């Protein structure tokens, strides 16, 4: 927790993000404990549903933040969920035995609507609003058989 | 048996020796529970079991970091207004903004002027006021960086009201007060008193000939304590300069005990945090609900500079207080807190109800101890841990809890006795030698509306008052005895003991208990009278006359694709060059994901996550998942049914019925909690098996076995066995013989016992996977393949094979890992086969951590794209979403399944205990840690990760083909 | 007890409270359930209890002087219970 | 003794029974004696006598 | 390793109590904590070790000896050692082959 | 070590867990000899991993994030794969050679 709060800070630093606008933690595990492999794959879906609704969860058993992470003034520790009006991108980190290190981006998927024309667009909107009809016909069908 | 004898006799061995020892152990047995008997006969079973102990200093929790709970009621304050939720500036929200200026500092100030110069007023009227008042707030902030924080309460004064509905229906309500809407009002109003009190600064208003409804009392010669008006005015000036400016306590350490929720205590303590104080809170109900409620309660209130700790405590016990005294003043070396308290506030204490004088027994002596005897030893405690140390210049006030009515109402068992003994400290206080560590300062306590104490009797308040006298709420009388605490208070406590009434003129009063007894009797009358006679009057209609619809709740689950907006608004997001500039074949875009988990799915894992419960689809989801509910179409004891039954006894169960039924034991069967042999293959971590090499002393006797099995032990063991055919039958005489090696099983006690496990009931066979599978394929590659599955369900793709109407079968990808695979198969070979249990022939094949993705492909997907499975330990599924970009990007695959697992067996467990990696849960037993607090990442106390298990997957794809096929895009990598 | 301050309160100080106050208690109570299950209601026994007139003044007697005040709410507890009619009260302040 | 374990063996005989039952009452004796010395710690020998 | 003689264990069920035998406190308390009530562990005296003593009914493991038919496979050159390479001896004693 | 020395509570180094990870391999490469701050993809690709490796470290090159990568593979031989594989019949049987 102390290594990675220090990196997501000099990462801040280094990159000129304005002093005031820290960035939200986020730790899934406090509630799902540690799968050893799984762990990535779990809060990438916790990325895409943070960034989808906009809900920022908050760390329930973050009971005393740890003194010595006050230093790092670019992160933020919340013990209760908050409700943005929206989330524009995520960051994903992990750290793996044997200095496994990695580091994931999501981005709000509307920024990328604004690369496309309108026809194309709505034609997408038709298309995945029958596909969604669909696929909920075929879950509940398959969840109660 | 006399062969036995004789050889007995020989060897001189007493047969008998050990039936002595036990008669004589059985008597003294005898003896020690005869004197248990009688003292359990003395003091009576409630007092012989609450003096047990409860403080242990490492269950002590410490809460003192302001410094970010700050950021985070800024945050949720700004959001609130964004959305509308406060529309206008309540007392609430000039609370909020006072506890923040309690905690602001120069990082605090970048941090909210950064938010409002970033925020665009131009979207609407919220967010112009939330500029507007985020400016005012910021203004008053600089104000206040170098000034201590001040204890000032803004809530609108409530008075009580009960009233009586047309059926007889009795309601209590805390109606605001009409004419007093501030503190400053209530504390003119307290100065004025009133007519049945009657025999510049607020004092200057207190008439001629009239006692205020607060004062304080001076002792005359004679020893009586009557009303001072000079030392009143000392007090109602000081309460006048609470209420405006407020009052801090920096600097001031405090231990107060009876704070629990809904007590005067836990009003005085969220006053005592927000002058900045450092209180040690005790507790006889230490769990995880009371610590959250601390938490809660030190986020919200505790300004800078200020600490709260919590422990056990039982008051009844006089270890308890020494330890608790001791721990106060210890050396922080030395495992206490370092502390000289300033101030006591001993309110524990407990109910008597209906004992009257001949009903006076063993609860009645143990609440006389709680609330006299053990405050009197810890008032002892603290003045020899200050005078060890001879500190004669810091006394600590005492904060006496007294009670203006001894004996006036009668069955409270010895409660009256213990409140009207205390008053001899006053007197104590000058004839021993004491005084330079302890003052002493008596506060008379109103009726004060909502405690334990006086709950049962809010219904009479209203007419109470209107005989001219005050009650007061508990914000209220918390708020009188904060103004005892003041420098100037506290200096005139330093001179002589202080006696402040603060029983707002009910003393006046006369008669009490008969007066109370009456307007009591005269509501329950109303009551009941027109209840019955309204009943009658139903019951005479329905019978002259003769003889809505409710609609429940039914669960429908959803799939929560993206919104999408009206091409106008997401025009709007980004800059208008970004059209046609990106080559939307390049960019990689999330359609689908899923999980495997220790709380269901992602869908029911979410609503953990987020809200803290479920949902009625997530309680019915969740009971799906655990076995507990099954879907059920026909007929149902003769009459047909369609709907959910419970899966053990088949009767209906509606939707809404869902939650009461089964979610406690959805919720004791998920998340983090102790471990379940069941779901491991009977591991149990308090009896760990091991095997021990022993070698035979002599000679075992003979068993038989066939003759391979024979054969197999002769080649082991070589001349140390004999092994001879048995000519009747065929089998052979197996005889080991001294010098041969043996291994005895013993067992091991382990000390983690708790993992995040995949809720019980949970069974592939209810998402549709044949047993066939079940029984070839290890349990890690289960998870995997429902999570795919299921991830294809998110991306709207039902039949994967309509990934090759858009693309070729050399295009799909599965870049998925996992750090060690199929662990039990690995634990079949290692261990299953080196005991000759059976095992499957292809068990090896099952352990690799890429069958997983091979059984994904030859069971779903059929492809022939690239097979990149990673292993990355705890980074492996962000390495697998690395690889996948890559394998896309490379122009190798157009769609790819990347994530990962790994699962929970008991040989890793152990060897992550071994290095140290987990959490040792006895430990966290020592410390008052429940199973669903031990994984709390970035806190000072963590000291270790949680194991648990399962798998995520997720579905990307090139964003071009993601638009062609229409599926839901719910992010971009 | 004597030579017994405030910090010096312990199990002797503890017993001679029982003994003095929680305990005669008691035997008022006992007194009253003998009397009261005979419907003995014309019969009052009057209690003539030993109280002080100096409540802390002097220190060090352990817990004799809250032994001493608290015997006085019984003045109160005759009005406000249901004992009346077994027992009465007489409260003596001894002097020197 | 291996003649003596042998008869033993033979009438059925637990020659370590009287011990087992002693240690598990030794057991007890020192349970009830931690609760008395519990009382006894919280109040005081004066009181208990 | 020797595939000719592969090493396994089977489990028997004593049929008559075994001889006593010595360990230490921890490790008889481990032996009873498995076995329960078909085990007896009494304190020696003298020297503060125990005496274990497996009963009727108690679960033992016996190692047996297996004949595999996989006898051959291309091995690294007997001889080689990653000390030659110039690899220290902590290196060699922390790692795997 | 894990799965069977510690079972008969043999001595066993503490942190045997480590040493038995794929990627463990790679990392002591790093942690001795090489001290980049690069890519680390770890493949398992039964008996086709070093082919695996090549695909990955070609398109780690190709991607911009790598100009040099290592690539190759790496296995053992122990009693209980071979035993294994003999079950699954995959290897020569020696007796019948
Ligand atoms: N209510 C009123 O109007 C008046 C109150 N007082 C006095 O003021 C004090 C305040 O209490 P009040 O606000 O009324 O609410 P309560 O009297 O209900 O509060 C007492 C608290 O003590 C705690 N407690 C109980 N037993 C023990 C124990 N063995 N060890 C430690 N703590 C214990 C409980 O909290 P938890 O279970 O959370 O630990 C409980 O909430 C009392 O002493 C009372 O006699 C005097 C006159 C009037």
């Amino acid at each position: 927790d102390k290594n990675e709060s220090a990196t997501i800070n000099e990462m801040m630093k280094h990159l000129g993000r304005s002093e005031g606008n820290p960035v939200i933690g986020v730790f899934q595990k406090f509630l799902t404990g540690h799968p050893k492999g799984a762990a990535g794959a779990w809060m990438m879906n916790g990325a895409l549903q943070i960034l989808n609704s906009g809900i920022i969860p908050g760390n329930r058993n973050a009971d005393n933040v740890d003194k010595i992470l006050e230093q790092f003034e670019y992160v933020l520790y919340p013990s209760k969920t908050l409700k943005t009006d929206g989330v524009r991108a995520v960051s994903i980190t992990s750290f793996g035995f044997g200095q496994k290190g990695g580091q994931a981006i999501v981005v709000h998927p509307d920024y990328l609507y604004g690369a496309i024309t309108e026809d194309r667009y709505n034609e997408y909107v038709a298309k995945v609003s029958a596909r969604e009809k669909s696929a909920y016909k075929f879950f509940h069908n398959g969840m109660i058989y | 048996r006399q062969q036995l004898q004789v050889l007995a006799r020989y060897l001189k061995m007493d047969l008998d020796n050990g039936e002595r020892k036990f008669l004589k152990e059985k008597d003294t047995v005898a003896e020690l529970q005869a004197q248990l008997d009688y003292l359990n006969a003395e003091l009576g079973e409630f007092f012989v079991n609450g003096v047990a102990t409860s403080f242990s200093r490492k269950k002590a929790r410490t809460f003192d970091s302001s410094w970010n709970w700050a950021k985070q009621s800024l945050l949720s304050l700004y959001f609130e207004i964004i959305h509308g939720v406060l529309k206008n500036v309540d007392r609430e929200v000039v609370s909020e903004a006072i506890n923040i200026m309690n905690r602001s500092n120069d990082a605090l100030i970048k941090f909210m002027e950064y938010h409002i110069s970033n925020t665009d007023e131009t979207k609407g009227e919220n967010y112009q006021l939330v500029k507007t008042l985020g400016e005012q707030l910021i203004e008053n902030c600089k104000q206040v960086l170098d000034v201590d924080p001040v204890y000032k309460d803004v809530a609108k004064p409530t008075g009580p009201k009960t009233a009586i509905d047309k059926n007889g229906n009795i309601t209590y309500s805390e109606e605001p007060r009409e004419k007093v809407r501030k503190l400053s009002q209530y504390v003119q109003e307290m100065a004025l008193g009133g007519p049945i009190t009657k025999e510049k600064t607020v004092s200057s208003t207190i008439p001629r000939e009239t006692i205020p409804f607060l004062h304080l009392r001076k002792k005359t010669p004679a020893g009586d304590w009557k009303y001072d008006r000079q030392l009143s005015s000392l007090f109602l000036d000081g309460l006048e300069k609470a209420a405006f400016n407020g009052v801090t306590f920096k600097d001031k350490y405090v231990l107060i005990t009876g704070a629990g929720k809904g007590s005067i205590g836990a009003e005085v303590l969220q006053g005592l945090l927000q002058g900045g104080a450092k209180v040690v809170v005790t507790t006889s109900r230490f769990s995880k609900q009371v610590t959250d409620y601390y938490q809660s309660i030190y986020a919200k209130y505790g300004a800078k500079g200020s600490t709260l700790i919590v422990v056990p405590f039982n008051q009844g016990s006089k270890q308890d207080v020494e330890a608790l005294i001791e721990f106060i003043y210890d050396t922080e070396k030395n495992g206490g807190l370092g502390w000289d308290l300033d101030a006591i506030i001993p309110f524990a204490a407990i109910p008597e109800q209906g004992i009257e004088l001949e009903h006076i027994d063993s609860k009645s002596e143990f609440a006389h101890r709680i609330m006299l005897t053990n405050i009197l030893r810890m008032m002892g405690c603290v003045k020899k841990q200050k005078s060890a140390r001879g500190i004669e210049t810091r006394p600590a006030q005492v904060i006496l809890p007294m009670s203006p009515n001894h004996g006036t109402f009668g069955g409270d068992g010895m409660y009256s006795e213990s409140k009207l003994s205390l008053e001899t400290l006053f007197n104590r206080w000058h004839s021993e030698s004491w005084a330079n560590q302890l003052t002493v300062c008596g506060a008379i306590i109103g009726w004060t509306r909502g405690t334990g104490l006086m709950s049962a009797n809010n219904i009479i308040a209203e007419g109470i008052e209107k005989m001219g006298v005050r009650t007061f709420s508990q914000k209220e009388m918390a708020f009188n005895l904060l103004g005892l605490l003041t420098p100037e208070v506290v200096e005139l406590c330093q001179k002589s003991p202080v006696m402040a009434d603060l029983n707002g003129g009910l003393q006046f009063v006369p008669e009490l208990k008969e007066f109370t007894a009456k307007l009591r009797k005269e509501l329950v009358e109303t009551s009941e009278v027109r209840k019955a006679v309204s009943i009658e009057t139903a019951l005479e209609h329905k019978v002259v006359n003769g003889n809505q619809v409710e609609i429940q709740p039914r669960a429908n689950i959803q799939l929560d694709f993206p919104e999408l907006k009206p091409y106008k608004q997401v025009k709007q997001i980004a800059p208008a060059e970004l059209e046609g500039l990106l080559d939307l074949e390049r960019v990689i875009v999330v359609t689908g994901f899923a999980e495997v988990g220790p709380w269901g799915s992602a869908r029911t894992r979410w609503e953990m996550e987020a809200f803290g419960e479920f949902s009625l689809e997530g309680c019915v989801e969740m009971a799906w998942i655990m076995g507990f509910i099954s879907y059920h179409n026909g007929n149902l004891k003769g009459r047909p049914y369609t709907g959910w039954v419970d899966s053990k006894t088949k009767e209906p169960v509606d939707d809404k019925d869902v939650k009461a039924k089964y979610e406690t034991s959805i919720l004791e069967h998920s998340g983090i909690r102790l471990i379940e042999p069941e779901l491991f293959n009977g591991y149990n971590p308090e009896k760990k098996e091991m095997i021990q090499e022993v070698i035979v002393e002599e000679d075992l006797e003979p068993f038989e076995a066939s003759k391979e099995t024979a054969e197999q032990f002769k080649h082991q063991h070589g001349d140390k066995v004999d092994i001879f055919e048995i000519p009747e039958t065929g089998e052979y005489s197996v005889k080991l013989l001294k010098g041969a090696t043996l291994y005895i099983p013993k067992a091991l006690r382990f000390d983690r016992l708790v993992a995040g496990q995949i809720p019980t009931g949970w069974n592939a066979k209810t998402y549709g996977i044949s047993d066939d599978i079940i029984s070839q394929v290890d349990p890690i590659t289960l998870f995997v393949l429902v999570s795919v599955v299921e991830a294809f369900i998110a991306s709207g793709i039902t039949d994967p094979y309509e990934m090759y109407k858009y693309v070729h079968v050399s295009e799909v990808g599965n870049c998925s890992g996992s750090g060690m695979g199929g662990v039990s198969a690995l634990r079949g070979m290692f261990k299953d086969r080196f005991k000759d249990e059976p095992v499957q022939n292809d068990i090896l094949q099952e352990s690799f951590i890429n069958t997983m993705s091979a059984w994904v492909n030859m069971l779903l997907i059929s492809s022939s794209g690239p097979i990149k499975t990673p292993v990355g330990a705890c980074a492996t599924s962000v390495e697998s979403v690395d690889i996948g970009v890559e394998t896309i990007l490379s122009g190798k695959a157009r769609i790819c399944i990347v994530g990962g697992y790994d699962d929970f067996q008991e040989e890793g467990s152990f060897e992550f205990g071994n290095m140290k990696a987990t959490s040792n849960t006895l430990e966290e037993f020592e410390h008052g840690r429940t199973p669903a607090e031990m994984s709390r990442p970035a806190t000072t106390t963590r000291n270790g990760f949680m194991e648990a298990q399962g798998a995520g997957i997720q579905i990307i794809m090139q964003a071009d083909l993601a638009l062609k096929m229409g599926v839901p895009i719910y992010g971009i990598v």
